[PDB]
RNA sequence: GGAGGGCAAGUCAUGGUGCCAGCAGCCGCGGUAAUUCCAGCUCCAAUA
RNA sequence: GACGAUCAGAUACCGUC
RNA sequence: CGAGGAA
RNA sequence: GAACCUGCGGCUUAAUUUGACUCAACACGGG
RNA sequence: GCACGCGCGUUAC
RNA sequence: GGUGGUGGUGCAUGGCCGUUC
RNA sequence: CACCGCCCGUCGCUUGUAGUAACGAAUGGUCUGGUGAACCUUCUGGACUGCGACAGCAAUGUUGCGGAAAAAUAAGUAAACCCUACCAUUUGGAACAACAAGAAGUCGUAA
RNA sequence: GCCCAGUGCUCUGAAUGUCAAAGUGAAGAAAUUCAACCAAGCGCGGGUAAACGGCGGGAGUAACUAUGACUCUCUUAAGGUAGCCAAAUGCCUCGUCAUCUAAUUAGUGACG
RNA sequence: GCCAGUGAAAUA
RNA sequence: GCUUGUGGCAGUCAAGCGUUCAUAGCGACAUUGCUUUUUGAUUCUUCGAU
RNA sequence: GCCCGGAUAGCUCAGUCGGUAGAGCAGGGGAUUGAAAAUCCCCGUGUCCUUGGUUCGAUUCCGAGUCCGGGCACC
RNA sequence: CGCGGGGUGGAGCAGCCUGGUAGCUCGUCGGGCUCAUAACCCGAAGGUCGUCGGUUCAAAUCCGGCCCCCGCAACCA
């Protein structure tokens, strides 16, 4: 609860284990939080690293489609489908817009609708986990997947996720929960008032817990 | 550049041919529609042929001045000859005479169709 | 209105009177063919409910020679 | 017994009675109070009079009709009249201001069922009775 | 002076008038076929 | 008299005072 | 005209 | 309610023949 | 006869 | 002075028909 | 002519009417306080005149007596006139108003 | 007589908005500057005119004619009620008709 | 789900 | 107090009225004037008494 | 006495920045009714008050009189 | 200007705090009903939700910025 026990979270945990000493092989921390749990839309979010610094952890098939050529916008890579004879029956309603923007990551697709975005395609799938964010759709979904796969820094959109890191072991207190807020960034704050927006999360490294409260 | 249906003078020819004789040859015969056909082919009256030299003249000693000699008639029932165009004929309707400058065009159809028969409605109360 | 005055007989067609073919007795005479052309005998002979009007003589030609 | 009272001295009682319970009769009531005197006559069977002018009357309830009627100045007395001129013509021989000699119509009172509010009747005209003036073979002037 | 009734006397298929002119004591007549108006005819009543 | 309601209208037939 | 208001 | 049909009103018209008007007028005058 | 107002009906969604 | 008249009065009328049924 | 029947009032309209009371005037009558013509009577008055005596025989004159005109007088009958009250009989008056009668006026509907 | 909207007065009233000083919180190193709540009062609600005072205006609108009890209206609390006048209030006004005069810019009686 | 999405505004 | 427009008042010319005639009695138009109880301008005299 | 105002058919009454004259009711001819009211079409009727001016013409725009019609009259 | 409340048919009122449907009365316009005449009733025409934008699939509806309306508050040199 931004006070004191920051470092309980971080200094105090990390050296928690659940046996003997304290093992032989490297280590892997960081410090949990989210992405603005706006609605992956309106705002949330801009630019600015932290960091931070990481990428996946596991998997990134994320978001990508609208055109015959946006299957290519997804086939040196990995991504979902928008289909084209779809929009117009079922591209989109809440387990279809879904489909093809509901994976973990975000999106990182173009954009085409017309007059249909106000309860279906566009639309049903913002707080879902995408709804047309900023993945520079121009060339394609690769250079500014840079902002979606790897490097990072930290992008955080769709629902919640992000990341963070500092060091490896144990070396850090002040700046290791210090460590963690530079682990946080247009994520933790921005423009016009953002020193905080939220309740609570989580964090660790593989110990035990972080923060009590 | 306008022109004219089947072309005026065939027909004075078509009309006139050899065989005048009565009024519609059946060269025009193959001109005009069934309703047509079937009158002529039935049984046309003579009156409606001393009409028709009663435009004739008016046709004619007329100067270029263009003043035609308007024909008076109650012959409502029939259908202009090609002859018959050029002339302006007065058509009873019910009250008086009306004067009709025959156009090429109003061949093979019915003399009565141009004498209005009455005054459709105006309104108001 | 007033100008209407007497309208009628303005308008009535002056009928002239018949002429006295001879006269009409006056006195005890007038009063004594009455009494017999009504009051006679022959009248009061007949039934008294069957005899005729003093007047039925409407001056009816065609009923005026039946009688007589 | 009855309300009338039966004493053979009781003469005066009945006799006041009478004079008393008769003032119930209008045509009683009438003459003895000097009504008769005071109509437009002053009691007279006839009256002299100008003629002021010849209005026209209209007939009442179920008729409907132009009278002929005079308004006339009674001499002495110097009332208006209202008098109606008799039959067919008449009106056309009275001339206005010419002397008319007028009487009433049945009973002093009400007019003939027909007329308004006339009691009189006309019946000569400078002096020479309507009749005479109404069969040509008498008079005219 | 009348002839629908009271109130004696026209059942004229009469002419004019058309709620106008007018009649009518009181009922009521009259708005195109008036038994009450105007008039003819014939009738009734009292009759110098 | 003051009010509610009813009515096209109600200082009226009901209702609160 | 997509089964039709007060009637 | 809909489009046609047919009758009545209305308004037009040279003229739109006229009867009929709550069941006891209006596809009725055999219209 | 047509700006329209009625009344039997014909065809239909 | 007639004929004839889908000209007027159905409140002058026959005949007929509708309604009350 | 039978509820699409009867029917009431406000206001309006149409055609009209001058009542009762008061007041005005007219005629007549009475009361109150005065002015008061005329005449009966009264007390006067006494031209004029009759008689007797004296101045003359006479006209005339003096006086006594008697009748007696005008004038004047008081009380009285009381005409007219005025003033003060009151009665009777007639007759008069107006805009607005009022009254009378009527209706398929107007608004509603009392009965 | 009718008007409580206006101005005043005045009641427990209003579920809520201002609203000062101290008192409280937050921030600086303080000085100090931002905060939240906060009595009355205000504003909201009601009564109140023998309280100050108020009391409309135009259109149509038959049974010669002019006419309004008629309705239509736009309208502010309410739209002058009994009563009363050219009056010591009436503009035009010497109002119009009488009445009192030979005569009345006076009187009085009427009429709105 | 979504590329389809209508409606006053689409969700795991 | 000037000035006199505006008021008022007289005056010339004579087309006209005056039924016949311009002037008995009046006079359009046009034009000359007097007047200082209208009114209007003006601000000289008097608010350091009218 | 000066200041505005209306003058229009049989009676009450409006007028492009002139050039034309109107409803209403009386009214007679109808439609209508059973007949009639009411109503709807129609008729009609005149220097738009008398003079002078302005104009091509004036009922109208001007100027005076004119009749009746509201506001001003020792000290 | 600072606080707070409000503009929705031609008028007066609803719908907004509870996003998807814009209603009532009068007025305008048509028809029922009736033996008929009033009365009475139905059905239509008509709103851009002051205006601009944002969230949103969707906005009169929640959110803003302007434009007027009313109420509070107020110290200008």
């Amino acid at each position: 609860i931004t006070s004191s026990q920051v470092r309980e979270h971080v200094k105090e945990l990390l050296k928690y284990s659940n046996e003997t000493k304290k093992r032989n092989f490297l280590e892997t921390v960081e410090l949990q939080v989210g992405l603005k749990n706006y609605d992956p839309q309106r705002d949330k979010r801009f630019s600015g690293s932290l960091k931070l610094p990481n990428c996946p952890r596991p998997n990134m098939s994320i978001c990508i489609f609208g055109d015959a050529f946006d299957v290519d916008r997804a086939k040196s890579c990995g991504v979902d489908a928008m289909s084209v004879d779809d929009l117009k029956k079922l591209n989109k309603n809440k387990k279809l817009i879904k489909k093809l923007s509901k994976k973990y990551n975000a999106f990182i697709a173009s954009e085409v609708l017309i007059k249909q975005v106000p309860r279906l395609l566009g639309p049903q799938l913002s707080k879902a986990g995408k709804f047309p964010t900023p993945v520079s759709h121009n060339d394609d979904l690769y250079g500014k997947v840079t902002d979606v796969r790897s490097t990072i820094k930290f992008q955080l959109k769709k629902v919640l996720c992000l990341a963070v890191a500092v060091g490896n072991v144990e070396m850090e207190e002040d700046v290791l929960v210090n460590q963690i807020l530079m682990s946080v960034n247009f994520f933790v704050s921005l423009l016009k008032k953002n020193w905080q927006n939220v309740g609570s999360l989580v964090v660790k490294s593989s110990m035990g817990p972080a923060f009590r409260l | 550049f306008t022109f004219r249906g089947k072309g005026l003078e065939e027909l004075t020819a078509l009309a006139s041919g050899s065989n005048s004789e009565k009024l519609i040859s059946d060269e025009l015969a193959a001109l005009f529609d069934a309703k047509t056909r079937r009158r002529v082919k039935r049984g046309i009256s003579e009156k409606y042929a001393k009409f028709v030299n009663k435009v004739r003249r008016s046709k004619e000693k007329c100067p270029a001045g263009e003043k035609p000699v308007p024909v008076k008639t109650h012959y409502r029932s029939m259908i202009v000859i090609p002859e018959l165009v050029g002339g302006i004929v007065g058509v009873y309707n019910g009250k008086e005479f009306v004067n009709v400058e025959v156009k090429f065009d109003m061949i093979g159809k019915y003399l009565a169709e141009f004498a209005m028969t009455y005054k459709p409605t105006t309104h108001g109360k | 209105t007033l100008a209407k005055a007497g309208k009628v007989r303005k308008q009535t067609p002056k009928v002239e009177k018949k002429d006295k073919p001879r006269k009409t007795p006056k006195g005890r005479s007038y009063k004594r063919i009455l009494y017999n052309r009504r009051y006679a005998p022959h009248i009061l002979a007949t039934d008294p409910k069957k005899r005729k009007s003093p007047n039925w003589h409407a001056g009816k030609k065609e009923k005026m020679d039946a009688a007589a | 017994g009855v309300g009338k009272p039966r004493g053979i001295r009781a003469g005066r009682k009945l006799a006041r009675h009478r004079k008393d319970q008769r003032w119930a009769d209008n045509d009683f009531n009438k003459r003895l109070l000097g009504s008769r005197w005071r109509n437009p006559f002053m009691g007279a069977s006839h009256a002299k009079g100008l003629v002021t002018e010849k209005i026209g009357i209209e007939s009442k309830q179920p008729n409907s009709a132009v009278r002929k009627c005079v308004r006339v100045l009674l001499r002495k007395n110097s009332k208006k009249i209202a008098a109606f001129v008799p039959m067919d013509g008449c009106l056309n021989f009275l001339a206005e201001n010419d002397e008319v000699l007028v009487a009433g119509l049945g009973r002093q009172g009400h007019a003939v069922g027909d007329i308004p509010g006339v009691r009189f009747k006309v019946v000569c005209v400078k002096g020479i009775s309507l009749l005479a003036l109404f069969k040509g073979k008498k008079e005219k002037r």
